[PDB]
This record gives C-alpha cells, structure tokens and sequence, in this order.
C-alpha cells in the first residue's frame, strides 16, 4: 500500500535563541535544488540537537496576490541543473526561511551564514546571489561552501589534510570530486548532467505508458516513493536483469502496489506489477544510455580523471573513496562501487570505500561542524564592508570550497 | 516585521519586456563565456563529462531484458515471441512515445 | 552449444569500408540487421537475394541456403519459411572415433589421409 | 623501428601491464588480434591463443562473424610449478628428420 | 540588368546526387522550374487560408506542415513530412 | 561594427540545397500572411527538394532506357505518368511537348 | 460492419431522384463503394482541420472547408 506526506509545520520560537556560551551564534543554511536543510549552530554540543526546517524546496506565489504558499502545503522551483537563478522567489524563501528562524527584534540578520553552494558556479550567478543576500538582508559576513565536501568533513576522522574522491548525487547532477590534500582540484574534475530527478520521471513515464488506462492515478508523488522504498542497485546489471527472466522466480519477488480503490475491478484501480522497472532507475546514473543523452558515467568517468595521474598519488587517492548524496541512499551501491572499482584497479592493489552514516543530512552536520570550529577566523569569511572594495566574485580560498581565479566581470 | 522594506530590483522585465525572473541559464553561460579565462582557469566549461568511447548495449523497450532483435515497421527492440506480439497489438501513441523517451530520429 | 540464424530474407542493402542492411523474417518474427565488414563479403561471396531461406553460423560466418520460399517464387528447392525465434541456442552432440583422434594428429591435414588410407 | 610491444592484459579481477619483444608480437599480429580481445599467453612457451572477443562489444554490430565472450573471471598473473617427463627416444624422434616447422 | 531569377542553378544542382552523369535540356529546365514554382505558390496559398480560418498572424512550420499533408495525396506526403522534420531538426541544432 | 566576413548560408546549415533565404523573401513578400515564422522556409525547401529529388531520379531512369545521356520534356512526361501518385499529384497539368503515354485498348488490337 | 446501413431502398430512392427506371441488382454493392469512397477523402480533411486546432471535435466548417479544397461548395452550413 501507498503512503502520503504531512504539512502544517510549527518552526517557531521566542524572539530569538541565545544559549550560555559566546557573543556569536551563526546560521546554517544547507541549500538544495530538491530541499534546504536550516536549523541554528547552536554551539555547546556536538550532536545535532533539532535539525529544523524540513521542507521540499518549492515555492509558488499566488496568481492574485492572495497569499505566498512557500512551504510545505502550479509549483516553481529557485534552481536550474543545481545552480539557483530565480530572484525574487529566492528573496521569499530566504524570508521564510528567516521569519521561522526568529528574526531578534527588527529589520537586520541575525548573524554569519554558512550557506552551500553548487560545485562550480558561474561568475555571474554568486555575484547575484550576493548581492540579494547583503542589500536584501545585510548579513556582517558570508562564507560559502560545498555540501559534499562538507560531509566528508563531518565524516573525517578530525580535520587535517586528507586526500581521496568524492561521489556525489544529487537532484539535478552528480559529481566526482578529487581532492588532494584537503584542497579540491576543480582542473580535471567532472559531473554527470543526469540525477535523482531525472530517474523518477524515467520511471513515470515507464509507469505510464505501461497501463495507458489511468495515467492520472499517479503522479510525481508516487513515483518519488516508491523510488525512495522500492527499488535498489544492482551489482551487475546485465546478470540481474537475466536472472530475472524466468517466470517461476519473476513473481516470487515481485512488488504489488495497490493504488485507490473503491475485469475483478484490477483495471483502473490496478497492483501496478513492478519488477524490471525497480532496476532500470537507479541504474540511470551508470548508464547514461538508457535516456537518448549520451555521456561516460560513473563507471568511465572516473577512469578518465584516474588514467591522468601518476601511479604514485593514485594509492592514497584511492584509498579513500566516499559515496555522498541523494541517489546513494539504495542498497547494495557499496558492493557495485567496490566491484566496480576492483575490475578497474591494479591485480593486488587495494581500495577503501565509505558510505556516510546519514548520506542527505551530513552535509548540514559538516556545515554546522565547520561553521562551529571557524567563528573567530577572520580570513574566511566575506565581511559585509569587503562586497564595496571586492569586485562581486571574490572567494576566500579556504578549504571544502572552490577555487579562485583572477578576474572581474565588467558590468554598469 | 521584515528585514528590509527599500528592496531593489537586481535586473529585472520591470522596464523592458524580457524575462521577469532573471536571464536564462543558456544565456548566463553565454554571457560568462566572454570572460577572458585563462588556459588553465576552471569554469563551468570544462566540467562535464566526455563522450564514452564503449559502445552501449540493447534493451528490451517494454520488458527492460536484453534485446537481440529489432523490428523495421516501429523501431523498436524486443527480446521474445510474446513481446513481439504485445509490441505487434500496441497502438502509435505508445509507440512514439517509447521512441521518443530514448530519442531517436524520429520527434 | 551453438548460435543459429536461421530464417527468410526479405531485403538486403550494400552500400559503397562498407556498410549493410537486412530484414530476416520468420512467421513469427521480422528483424532489421546491420552487417559489420565481415559479413559483407560472407554475403556478398554467396550471392542471397529476396525470398531465400538461409542459415547462419554466427561463431563462424557462414552462409548456408536452403532454398527459395513460396511467396517470392512468382517470375532450386522450394522450403517453406521457418518456425520460431530468427536465433536459436542449438544443443549439438558429436561423436569422434579414437583412431579418428589419432589420425587427425598425424600429419599437418591429418583427416585427408583418414579417407584415402594414406596413413 | 620497432624494439618492444607494451600490451594491456585485464580481467574482472585487475589489470597488467606487459611488455614483449617482436617474435610474440608478430605471434599476436599472426592470430589478428586486435584491440578488444580476449587473449591467453604462455611465458614459458610463446604460445598465443586467442579466445575472441570481449563480450562488451558485441553490440558494436548486429551482425558479425566473430563470436564474443565473457570477460575472465581469474587473475591476470597466474603461477604454477609444473614437473615434465620426457623420454630419450622422444628426443631422438624430434632430432633425427627435419622438424616439420609447420 | 533583370535579376530574372530561377531554380535552374539549384535543381540541376540537385541532379547530381540522384544522376551524376545525366544533363538537362533548357526545355526540362523551364518545366522544372514551372513545376517547383507551381508547388511553392500551392503550399504557400494553403497554408495561408489555413493560418486565416484559424484566426492566426504567423504561417509557422506546423501550419505548412498540415498544408503538405492536406496536398501531398499519398505516401509522398508522410515521406515529406519525414524530410522536412529532419531538416528542421537539423536547422534548430 | 566589426562582422563575421563569408558567413555561411541558411541553406548550407540546414542541410538543404534550394534558397532557403530566397523561399522566405518570397513567402514575405507573397502577402500570404502578414508575418512568417522561422522555420517554415526551411521546411518548404526541404520538402521542395524531396519533389524534385523524386521527378528527378524517375526521369533519368526512363531517359536511360531510351539510350539517351540527357533529359528531354518527354521523359518527364513519361516519368509523371508511370508513377500513380505524381500521376494523381499533377492531374490538371499539360506538359509542352512531351506526347502522350503510348497505350492501346484490348478491343481494337487485331485477331 | 455498418456500410451494410446503406439499405437497399436507399439506393433505389437515390437513383430514382436521378431519374432512372430500371435498376439492376448488382448495382447496389459497386454503388455502396463509390460512397465508401468519396466519403473516405472529406474525413481525410475534415479529422485533419480538426487536428490542426489542438481540438478532438469536427465542427462543422471543417467539413465545408474540406469540400471547398476538393472543389465542391456547398451553401447554408456558414460557407
Ligand atoms: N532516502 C532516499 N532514497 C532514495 N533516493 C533519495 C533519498 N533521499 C533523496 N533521494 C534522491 O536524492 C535527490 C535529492 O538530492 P539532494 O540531497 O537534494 O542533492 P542537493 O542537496 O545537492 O540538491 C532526489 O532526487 C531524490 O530522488
């Protein structure tokens, strides 16, 4: 049987939340093209203490000026492929955001925020993004970063220099990050246009077209949970989907699923037989193929950043290897990576690979972790004065962040 | 009750007639382009994956199993008697419609 | 084990390597190939026009006719079309002599002195 | 113009990396084999074996004349210690007539 | 002097991809051009009368699309239909 | 103003060969409606070349069997009445000098 | 199987509106293909009119429209 969602959420509080400790308190704002993680630093203890603001990142205004339904409750979305480029839809979200955080006691920002941003964003995009978040809210300072890097800083054994890959999947893009040393090498570094997103409309479309009689029966809803519950990764493809092939075992381990009810009236109000298509979406990544767009895939891309290093730096790099994101939350993708990481790997070589223990959440405990341990530096930090002496693209080139280039957009 | 209420405009269609929300990602790109980049500077460029040089494999387009056959009147792929039946009694919807997912040459 | 093709030919499409086109059909099932460099010329030496019943081996390459169906047979041993999938997974069992063993190991073509008592 | 051969050799258990001198190499160009191939070598011996092509490009065409295979599920390097017995007239048959080098 | 204008230079250089070897008469000619003009002048007409009974301003590629169909008697007009698709396709990319 | 100097032509990029520059002028100035789109040129050249491509191949295959190395009206008119669907397509058309298919009715042949 | 509905007195009325005396009786089953064919062009265009519009209904100027293009027009119908 089908399961549904809720809505209606209490995020409030007292005018604001200071606890015993010290003068500043910062703001985590994990961002995310399916949904924004929020919840205060709170300093004093390191287990998350109430991680607030769990809500799909969709917003719609209304068409008459009735109201702003932004929350959880057509619908728009702030990002395109990962990257945030909607304006005043942002502004509204952030204030919603911010009006459930407990502005203290009048127009102002609470203090510094370490919101994420994509991988790479273009040099016109974070000058935007800047400019709506001081002019619009005049935060004392920014600091930006990585999701991914993030978690694997919470899931680093302390801070130091580290080195290794890292997997990342996501809503709209998926990832493979070198970094060396703790410091990401954004040169030979590549991502994968296909994501989670992309794999449930894949499945809705099958779904579709396999019972044309009630194609309005499920929706984007469904399709997400079933490909959140029902579904999983296989080891091999080609092998599986073989074995599944004869009929005396294809049904043995086959999923009904039972959709509004009141031909033995299974028409419209169909089990919707499911046992080939809970394969062919998570292996959209893999195999790109699958969708007309054609590209490497986890499996080449990765050796084709691989086969450009020496054998020397390979072993260490290798020897730490991390699963983060949305789409890795299936079973069984550690055995298909460490496979197919062996079959590519030297005869006696060894490999390392880690799943995080919460792969969607411990980007926001490594923000939180890393915002809680860099308060004091100054060096980090984009301070509110900077953005007038600072062109409008100026990185602090610190680590679980990009990397910086000399230039300047010319605009008026 | 708000942060601010003397918020501006970053760009908008307020005055002209183009989009209200912002520039479209295909344009932000294009404009970024003319950024004098150096050889070696990263960007949002050079970070998409190449094309595989493996050849990918066949698959059954109502059954998802590995096809070894094909047929000239759809298109199509099947693997067995009873899809080649089943793809045979469909009608042209779900037909242009399977060829369409995977695109082809035909729209 | 062994990998068939067997079935009725309906069309084939050389262009000017090489690149090639054709539609098997049996009565139950019709299929469009493209043919790699190989099989060009293990068509093009054995010439195969419409309407002719062929078997192929696939591990090997060889084209083996058996005749012409019915239908084309308007303006030579008539068969009528196939039954079945266009590619079958034959079980073949062979037995070999133990002198036949022997005398294939003899000499460089060692089965040729195995008819005319040579060895 | 030509001094050695590097090849590649890997399976789905790793990868190698070979070097070899021009007799094996023209023993290779001798059984056409190219890029793609399932291959057996012999150190000791020389021998080349070609067991055909690697099953991932059988799609490369619908129809071909070559027969693919799945890639090895072993190790890449194996040893062994292998004890041989051999005759004396064995060795008289070999040297007594030119051998056949054929 | 007079831009008399014609598809002379443009059939004939069609020619070549179906008869590399075949020449053309100046009568030929004038027929092929009276024949290509002829089907433009039809096209166009029907697409118009078309965009007209549905109250449009803008004769698009949809609209010739359902001209060609309503013209085009048999399966000349799915095959031209087929062209024109590729070439469009390849046009937009 | 600097510009690109020899830019290609629309032809050229869509892969046609008749004017596709020359089709739109003409549709423009046709007064067939008050604006053309984008893509309807391109598409009426497309489907132009597929015609003549078709009238083409058919007369030069009927003026090979006649032993001739160019086409003559005759040949058209023998390439447009052998095929039923240009037959059909160009009912109402007289070509100059290009005779008449040659048939005779089963009643008046002889014996 | 509905060309059937075409009765056979139908056919004499329609030929006795033309103004012939005697009718053979194998007229009937050539007479009900010229009506399965004429009748099989206007559909071409009137469904293809309707297609054009986005709209899954043949209103009755796309008939007229499609009559108009063949070459035969009729009056009354909002020609
Ligand atoms: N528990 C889960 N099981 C399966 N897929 C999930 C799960 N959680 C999230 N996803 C997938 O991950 C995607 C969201 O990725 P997200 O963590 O938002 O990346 P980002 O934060 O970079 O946008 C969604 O498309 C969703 O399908």
């Amino acid at each position: 049987p089908f399961r549904d969602a809720r809505a209606a959420p209490d995020p409030v509080l007292e005018a604001g939340p200071v606890a015993h400790g010290p003068l500043p308190v910062p703001l985590v704002l994990d961002n995310g093209s399916f949904q924004v993680r929020a919840g205060w630093a709170c300093p004093g203890q390191d287990p998350g203490p109430e991680p607030r603001l769990q809500f799909r990142a969709v917003c719609a205004r209304g068409r008459g000026g009735a109201r702003g339904a932004s929350g959880p409750q057509m619908l728009r979305s702030p990002f395109d492929r990962n990257v945030p480029v909607n304006l005043e839809l942002q502004e509204l979200l952030l204030d919603y955001s911010f009006q459930h955080l407990g502005v203290s006691s009048q127009g102002c920002v609470d203090h510094p925020i370490v919101l994420t941003e994509a991988v790479c964003n273009p040099l016109y995009s974070r000058q935007m993004m800047s400019e709506l978040l001081f002019e619009c809210y005049g935060i004392p300072k920014v600091a930006y970063g990585i999701d991914s890097l993030f978690s694997f800083y919470h899931n680093k054994p302390k801070n130091s220099m580290c080195s290794g890959l890292i997997i990342s999947s996501g809503y709209q893009c998926t990832h493979v990050l070198p970094i060396l040393e703790g410091r990401l090498d954004a040169k030979n570094c590549k991502r994968i246009n296909l994501g989670g997103s992309q794999a449930a409309g894949y499945l809705q479309r099958l779904l579709q077209l396999k019972y044309p009689g009630h194609l309005a029966a499920i929706t984007l809803s469904r399709m997400e949970e079933i490909l959140h519950e029902h579904s999983y990764i296989a080891e091999d493809y080609v092998e599986e989907l073989h074995k599944w092939r004869c009929p005396d075992y294809y049904e043995n381990n086959v999923h009904k699923m039972q959709l509004p009810f009141s031909v033995f009236n299974l028409a419209a109000y169909h089990q919707l037989f499911v046992g080939t298509e809970r394969i062919r979406a998570p292996e959209i990544i893999f195999q790109p193929s699958l969708i007309g767009e054609e590209q490497a895939g986890i499996a080449e891309t990765l050796q084709y950043i691989l086969d450009r290093y020496p054998k020397d730096i390979q072993e260490m790099l290798v020897q730490n290897v991390f699963l983060t994101g949305g789409n890795t939350m299936y079973p069984g993708m550690k055995a298909r990576m460490e496979k197919e990481l062996l079959e590519m790997r030297p005869f006696r070589s060894s490999f390392q690979v880690q799943l995080a223990s919460n792969p969607v959440l411990d980007a926001w405990y490594g923000a939180r972790d890393w915002a809680l341990n860099h308060l004091d530096d100054n060096e980090v930090w984009i301070t509110r004065k900077e953005y007038e002496e600072k062109g409008g693209e100026y990185l602090k080139e610190h680590c679980a962040s990009n990397i910086y280039v000399p230039i300047r957009l010319p605009k008026q | 009750k708000d942060p601010n209420f003397v918020h501006s405009g970053h760009g908008g269609a307020v005055a002209g007639k183009k989009n209200r929300t912002w520039k479209n990602l295909k344009q932000i790109l294009a404009s970024e382009r003319a950024l004098p980049w150096q050889l070696n500077d990263p960007n949002y460029f050079s970070i998409d994956a190449p094309p595989s040089f493996k050849p990918a494999k066949k698959y059954s387009d109502v059954s998802g199993l590995l096809a070894n056959y094909t047929d000239p009147q759809s298109k199509l792929r099947f693997s067995t008697i009873e899809e080649f039946s089943y793809i045979r009694r469909l009608p042209s919807d779900v037909v242009t419609g399977y060829l369409a997912l995977r695109k082809a040459t035909s729209i | 084990e062994t990998e068939i093709i067997e079935g009725e030919v309906v069309e084939i499409q050389i262009d000017r390597s090489k690149v090639g086109k054709l539609t098997l059909k049996t009565t139950e099932m019709e299929t469009i190939y493209d043919l790699g460099t190989k099989m060009i010329e293990s068509l093009t030496k054995d010439k195969v026009q419409a309407g002719d019943v062929i078997t192929i081996d696939k591990a090997t390459g060889k084209i083996s006719k058996l005749g012409r169906s019915f239908t084309r047979a308007r303006d030579t041993k008539f068969v009528q079309c196939p039954d079945g999938e266009l590619q079958k997974r034959k079980e073949v069992v062979h037995t070999v002599s133990l002198h036949e063993i022997d005398v294939i190991n003899s000499r460089t073509q060692g089965f040729l002195a195995l008819f005319s008592g040579d060895t | 113009t030509i001094s050695h051969v590097i090849i590649g050799l890997k399976t789905a258990k790793g990868t190698k990396q070979l070097k070899l001198d021009p007799s094996i190499f023209e023993s290779l160009q001798k059984e056409r084999v190219e890029a793609g191939d399932v291959i057996y070598i012999e150190a000791n011996s020389g021998a080349v074996k070609r067991q055909g092509r690697c099953d991932t490009y059988a799609t490369e065409f619908d129809l071909e004349a070559e027969e693919y295979v799945p890639l090895p599920k072993g190790d890449v390097h194996k040893k062994k210690e292998i004890i041989q017995d051999v005759t004396l007239h064995d060795l008289d048959v070999a040297n007594a007539r030119p051998q056949g080098g054929q | 002097r007079s831009r008399k204008e014609s598809y002379s230079i443009y059939v004939y250089k069609v020619l070549k991809q179906v008869h590399p070897d075949t020449g053309i008469s100046s009568k030929a000619m004038g027929i092929m051009n009276s024949f290509v003009n002829d089907i433009f002048e039809r096209i166009a007409g029907e697409a118009s009368r078309l965009a007209h009974y549905n109250k449009r301003s803008t004769i698009t590629s949809r609209e010739i699309q359902t001209a060609v169909r309503l013209l085009l008697p048999g399966e000349l007009a799915k095959h031209a239909v087929s062209e024109g698709t590729k070439a469009v396709t390849k046009y937009t990319s | 103003g600097k510009a690109r100097a020899k830019a290609k032509t629309r032809s050229s990029r869509a892969g046609l060969q008749f004017p596709v520059g020359r089709v739109h002028r003409l549709l423009r100035k046709g007064n067939y409606s008050e604006r053309v789109g984008a893509g309807a040129p391109v598409y009426l050249a497309a489907v132009l070349e597929y015609l003549t491509a078709e009238i083409l191949e058919l007369a030069g295959n009927a003026a090979r069997d006649n032993k001739k190395t160019r086409i003559i009206p005759r040949h058209l008119q023998l390439a447009i009445r052998n095929d039923e669907e240009l037959n059909k397509l160009l009912g109402r058309v007289t070509i100059a000098q290009g005779g008449v298919l040659p048939n005779i009715q089963a009643v008046l042949l002889p014996k | 199987d509905n060309i059937q509905g075409i009765t056979k007195p139908a056919i004499r009325r329609l030929a006795r509106r033309g103004g012939v005396k005697r009718i053979s009786g194998l007229i009937y089953e050539e007479t009900r293909g010229v009506l399965k064919v004429f009748l099989e062009n206007v559909i071409r265009d009137a469904v293809t009119y309707t297609e054009h519009a986005k709209r899954k209904t043949v209103t009755a100027m796309d008939v007229v429209y499609a009559l108009k293009r063949q070459g035969r027009t009729l009056y009354g119908f909002g020609g």
